[PDB]
């Protein structure tokens, strides 16, 4: 419960709308209560007055009350359920945005010991879980705890014994219900998340391995450890089913509890008279409508549980240390920069083995370098070195001989240009996708670069405000890559890093990008990293990786002459 | 959209016939909920007319409060039992699609596996199945609940009073009728934000992906003002749709509120004289308001809870519609066969006019003709996409033939799996581990291997140089996420895996592909060593130093174009020549 405090800050701004969305929950849940207990009185005491006394009896002010308390229920419940997810919708902005800002410093490194596919769709339910603490959790448990003392209050003019056994019973289901059984649901709850994703570990690898599991015999030894794994699964789920139904029933025996003592007790004098007459109906039909109040209240032990976990998964994901530490000189960018390597060291976190066992590399400004290697060799570690997404454990990283840690993140993203191995397609409209490269870029600015880059064919049936992302055009493999460098274009700087550009790509294809990223770079340093061998001439150096080693380095010509690994590559 | 969604529905009722026992217990409990409903009602009712009229004693209504408890403690044991009857019947559908699922996905095989990402399967096991029991577990048997339970109610308050049964009955064909002069509004709304909201809705998950393109640009800041700007939207556009999704719920509310309120009124001045209507000539009777009264809130309980549990409906034929297409997708499959191969000597392959047919139906490979007697290596060359991995795919089982493709004589597939797949061993493109630890891989084709020639495995693979290197030793937790081999490390391990047993056929796919300098020499050393022993069919890009091998075969399009030993095709012009003369080498 101390985990779900950093999130409960979030919830104080907005408190208005949260507060009045719990009092329309009171007065909806009071009318509710009041309308049957005023009913059950009414029925009661229209019934003792009989036919006679028809003017005597006062039915007109009853009448009026079981009209108004029956309105206000209708309308209550209206607006009970508008504020309250109004204001539940208010807070889910600020959890978006907390959760975005304090995962920004951390992006590349402190996601990359989990399994990023399905880490964020982890996150975004953690955050709709944390959303509806409110709804769930703290709206009911609030609103009974203030309904059951109206009616306490409300029900001790007429009798202090009978209120506060009815209060008192009431008041001690809602204060030790909900505790025993989050209590006793505790170890189920831990043991079905990590059933869960035991199952789902075993069943990928079951999956992924099925070529290799079927041919080695291992394909029904390995399902009957999932299948035994899905029974133990599913055995956890049947316990908070248990508890769930436990909790069902403990609520309508202690429902019933307060029904016959409010038929036992009340029948013995309400008060001082001790034949109360229609009193015993306003006792038993209070307590009979006022268990509607703790009704939500007998699930927010299994809604509790969950938001505390999403609050734990959320907070040690976004509670732990940026690996860089960025100054805040406020360096100027300079207009041509070159890049040194020393020694440049970088094991993973958490693993033994070194990823960049040791790397020397000079690329003075206005030079083209190629970096070649197979999967898996480095590259694109070393990559993020220089966007400063790890720091080097051992070695120096220079830019115009300065280094580069002592760079403002500010002015460091507007002297690296990089277009990623992996291009991602926002959401937002063609124009978005590119002004994030240059804000300042004009509709016309952003065309003819669109146009340049190939890309032509979007700026045609409003083109540039095509939505063109997810839930709208979706671009090809060829033309995302495309609209990568139309991003590196558009967001000029100095050095400008490409990882595989033209991966996956036809030689078609692949001439007009390596022909395109020659001649728009020509004044701009590029270190390219190549997985291909084709268009490697231009480059003033060629660099090859291995195993997180450079063992080739010089021009292609030079290469060519010493049989080597390079020579290797082109003939095998 | 009403055509499938009627088709779906039906096929999640021909999954229900899966626990129907317990659909039925769940059925008729619900039916004893709604008599223990009644019977507590009466027995309050009865209770308290006698204590509020008559001025009767509590301690002379022994008798009633002891049949109210009971009513009240088997109205609890129904709740209980009810729950745990609809966990049931929910459980044994999904552990029943799943087995469908699974078996599906094995008989398949890796061939239509290899369509989708692992984390897309796995959704479909474990997400959208596991979608489904809330509308087997709780909207089904409450669909049961809404409408045995109100018409117990009306049924059991006509013998005492016939506007008491009216008033709740007056709103069973009002409710349906206003919650559709609503939904035309609705429709208005939803249709008009239908297609921004499901636009905003992936909107923060595809700022939070890709945040690494934010952070590269500076513009993680900017963003900020996109999620706020873009969650005002949703928030705005969102609330404009739920005035009127609560509107039609409020229907409920409002006839539920009416409902109490007339039977109060109607009741109360029937006591008073007034509004002599509605009763059969015997009397009015107090009691008969109080079972009235007692009944009316629970009339629409049934009717309010399936509200909440509607939206069970719309994730289960989701899950339905993504579960339906994939158990009616055709899946033509490799036919199984009760032929084994006794003899573990290697293996003659001989193929004629052999076609390799995709799980959907095309073809991936044309008429294959080769001939490959025991004891004989070959090798596959050609270009990218000219189906390599198809001919040893099929040779594998996984992929299904039309022609004729014989093994020791024996059609392929006349051959038994199980058996043909002991004599089978190959080394994939990618290493894929699928055991707990890095021995749990190794002895992954026999695991009840001693030490001796555990030992021996590593040493001639090399996995044992790079065992120091790892934590554990040979019993380290491997995986991307725990102890990273890589692609050079996890190479040498499915090499040891795939020497562990002596085999028939040796199916070696392109193995020192992407690997470094150390490890494609110690992969590729051993598997030179490896291919002698029996016939092995192998396919590689570094067509170098091949001239070992004893026939060749290029392949074009799906065709086995030109064969034989390395030196005839190296100085003879053909395909080969232009294979190895343009060593042009893209990648
Ligand atoms: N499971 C599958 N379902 C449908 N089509 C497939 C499947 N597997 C391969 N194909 C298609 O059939 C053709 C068979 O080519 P194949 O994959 O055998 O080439 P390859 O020899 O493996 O080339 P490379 O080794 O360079 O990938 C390919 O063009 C591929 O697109
Ligand atoms: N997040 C990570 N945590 C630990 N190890 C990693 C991570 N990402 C990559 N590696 C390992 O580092 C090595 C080099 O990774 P990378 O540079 O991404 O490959 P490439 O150079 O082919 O782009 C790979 O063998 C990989 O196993
Ligand atoms: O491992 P891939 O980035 O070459
Ligand atoms: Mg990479
Ligand atoms: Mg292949």
């Amino acid at each position: 419960m101390r985990a779900l405090l950093p999130y409960l800050a979030l919830y104080k701004r907005h408190k208005w709308m949260l507060s009045l969305g719990i009092v329309l929950a009171i007065v909806t849940l009071l009318a509710s209560i009041g309308l049957l207990t005023l009913s059950g009185w009414f029925l009661s005491a229209s019934a003792v007055a009989g036919v006679a006394g028809l003017y005597s009896f006062n039915y007109m002010l009853p009448a009026a009350g079981v009209r108004g308390a029956a309105i206000t229920r209708t309308a209550g419940r209206y607006f009970e359920r508008l504020v309250s997810h109004d204001a539940t919708f208010r807070v889910l902005q600020h959890l978006r945005i907390y959760t975005f800002s304090k995962l920004l410093p951390l992006s590349p490194a402190g996601l990359a010991r989990y399994r990023q596919g399905e880490l964020l769709n982890r996150v975004v339910a953690d955050v709709d879980t944390l959303d509806h603490l409110y709804l769930r959790v703290i709206s009911p448990l609030v609103g009974a705890f203030v309904v059951i003392m109206v009616v306490t209050i409300g029900l001790s003019f007429l009798d202090f014994t009978l209120a506060f056994t009815l209060g008192g019973i009431m008041l001690l289901t809602l204060f030790l219900m909900p505790p025993l059984f989050y209590r006793a649901g505790k170890s189920t709850g831990q043991n079905l998340t990590h059933l869960r994703g035991q199952y789902r570990q075993q069943l990928t690898a079951w999956l992924q391995g099925q070529a290799e599991l079927t041919i080695f015999g291992a394909s029904d030894r390995y399902r009957t450890q999932l299948e035994n794994t899905e029974i133990q699964w599913l055995e956890a789920q049947r316990r908070q089913s248990e508890l769930t139904a436990l909790s069902q029933a403990i609520m309508l025996l202690i429902g019933a509890l307060a029904v016959i003592l409010m038929l036992w007790m009340a029948s013995g004098g309400v008060g001082g008279n001790a034949q109360p007459g229609a009193l015993i109906a306003l006792f038993v039909f209070c307590a009979l409508a006022a268990f509607e109040a703790l009704a939500p209240v007998t699930g927010a032990f299994q809604h509790l549980g969950q938001v505390i976990a999403s609050a734990v998964r959320i907070s040690d994901l976004t509670d732990q240390k940026p690996e860089v530490t960025f100054p805040d000189t406020q360096t100027r960018v300079a207009d041509r920069v070159s890049l040194t390597l020393r020694d440049v060291q970088f094991t993973y976190p958490e693993q033994s083995q070194q990823a960049l066992k040791g790397i020397s590399l000079q690329v003075n400004a206005g030079e083209h370098i190629a970096i070649l290697g197979r999967t898996g060799c480095g590259k694109s570690t070393l990559l993020q070195q220089l966007t400063r997404a790890w720091d080097p454990q051992q070695g120096e990283i220079l830019l115009n001989d300065s280094p580069i840690a002592s760079l403002n993140e500010a002015a460091l993203r507007q002297t690296i240009s990089v277009v990623p191995q992996r291009v991602h397609l926002f959401s937002a409209t063609l124009r978005d996708n590119l002004l994030l490269a240059s804000p300042g870029s004009s509709d016309e600015a952003l065309s003819e670069i669109l146009r340049r880059v190939g890309l032509e064919k979007l700026l045609e049936d409003a083109g540039l405000n095509s939505w063109l992302g997810e839930g709208g055009r979706q671009l090809s493999g060829g033309e995302l890559r495309r609209l990568a460098i139309a991003r590196a274009l558009l967001h000029d700087a100095p050095l400008v890093l490409l990882d595989e550009p033209t991966e996956g790509l036809d030689a078609t294809t692949e001439s007009q990008i390596l022909e395109l990223l020659a001649e728009m770079m020509r004044e701009k340093t590029v270190l390219m990293v190549t997985h291909r061998l084709r268009g490697l001439s231009r480059f003033q150096q060629i660099i090859v990786m291995d195993n997180g080693q450079i063992i080739e380095q010089g021009t292609h010509a030079e290469l060519l002459a010493r049989q080597g690994r390079y020579y290797q590559f082109k003939q095998g | 959209n009403k055509s499938r969604q009627k088709e779906l529905t039906r096929w999640l009722k021909q999954q229900s016939v899966i626990s129907q026992r317990w659909l039925n217990i769940s059925r008729l409990l619900g039916f004893v909920s709604g008599i223990l409903i009644i019977a507590q009602a009466w027995f309050m009712a009865r209770i308290l007319q006698h204590m509020i009229m008559e001025n009767i004693p509590r301690e002379a209504l022994l008798l009633p409060f002891t049949l109210l408890v009971l009513t009240f403690v088997l109205r609890a044991w129904v709740v209980w039992l009810r729950e745990r009857v609809g966990y049931h019947a929910g459980q044994h559908i999904r552990f029943a699609i799943r087995r469908q699922v699974l078996d599906r996905l094995q008989q398949a095989g890796p061939a239509w596996i290899q369509g989708k990402p692992a984390g897309s399967w796995a959704t479909l096991v474990l997400e959208q199945i596991d979608d489904m029991h809330d509308y087997y577990a709780r909207y089904l048997p409450q669909m049961a609940l809404a409408v045995s339970v109100p018409l117990l109610i009306v049924v059991a308050i006509f013998p005492s009073n016939w506007a008491a049964a009216l008033i709740l009955l007056g709103t069973a064909p009002l409710i349906p009728l206003f919650m559709a002069l609503v939904g035309m509004g609705a429709a208005d709304a939803n249709r008009r934000n239908f297609l921004a909201l499901a636009r905003l809705s992936g909107h923060f998950l595809d700022r939070l992906r890709g945040m690494e393109t934010l952070r590269i640009f500076g513009r993680g800041e900017a963003e900020i003002e996109s999620i706020r700007s873009a969650s005002e939207d949703f928030r705005q556009r969102t609330m404009e749709v739920l005035r009127l999704a609560f509107l039609s719920s409020g229907i409920l509310e409002f006839f539920t509120s009416l409902s109490i309120a007339l039977v109060a009124v109607y009741f109360g001045f029937s006591y008073l004289g007034e509004l002599d209507f509605g009763h059969y000539d015997t009397g009015v009777t107090l009691a008969a308001g109080f079972l009235a009264l007692i009944l009316a809130p629970e009339f629409f309980q049934p009717l309010r809870d399936l509200g909440t549990f509607y939206h069970a409906k719309a994730q289960a034929v989701g899950a339905a519609d993504s579960l339906k297409t994939f158990m009616e997708t055709p899946l033509a499959h490799p036919q199984r066969g009760e032929a084994e191969l006794a003899s573990t000597d290697p293996v003659t392959i001989e193929a004629e006019e052999l076609f390799i047919t995709s799980p959907e139906g095309k073809t991936l490979a044309g008429p294959l003709n080769f001939t490959l007697p025991a004891g004989q290596r070959a090798v596959l060359v050609g270009r990218s996409g000219s189906g390599k991995s198809s001919l040893l795919n099929a040779l594998s089982g996984f992929l299904s033939y039309q022609g004729s493709l014989r093994i020791n004589g024996i059609e392929l597939r006349d051959l038994s799996p199980e058996s043909w797949r002991k004599h089978l061993s190959w080394v994939g493109q990618n290493p894929q581990l699928p055991a707990a630890t890095l021995r749990d891989n190794v002895l992954l084709a026999r695991p009840d291997a001693s030490e001796q020639e555990l030992q021996a495995a590593l040493d001639n693979a090399w996995v044992s140089e790079f065992l120091p290197l790892l934590p554990q030793g040979v019993d380290t937790p491997v995986g991307d996420q725990a102890a990273r081999l890589s692609v050079g490390q996890a190479q040498r391990v499915a090499v040891a895996r795939a020497l562990l047993n002596p085999c028939s056929l040796l199916l070696l796919d392109e193995p020192a592909a992407s690997l470094d300098a150390h490890s494609e020499q110690r992969v590729m050393e051993a598997l030179n060593a490896a291919s002698l022993r029996q016939t092995t069919l192998m396919v590689t890009h570094q067509l170098e130093d091949l001239a070992d091998w004893d026939v060749i075969w290029v392949m074009q399009d799906g065709r086995i174009i030109e064969q034989g030993r390395y030196a005839e095709l190296s100085v003879a012009g053909g395909p080969f020549a232009t294979l190895l003369a343009h060593r042009q080498e893209e990648i």
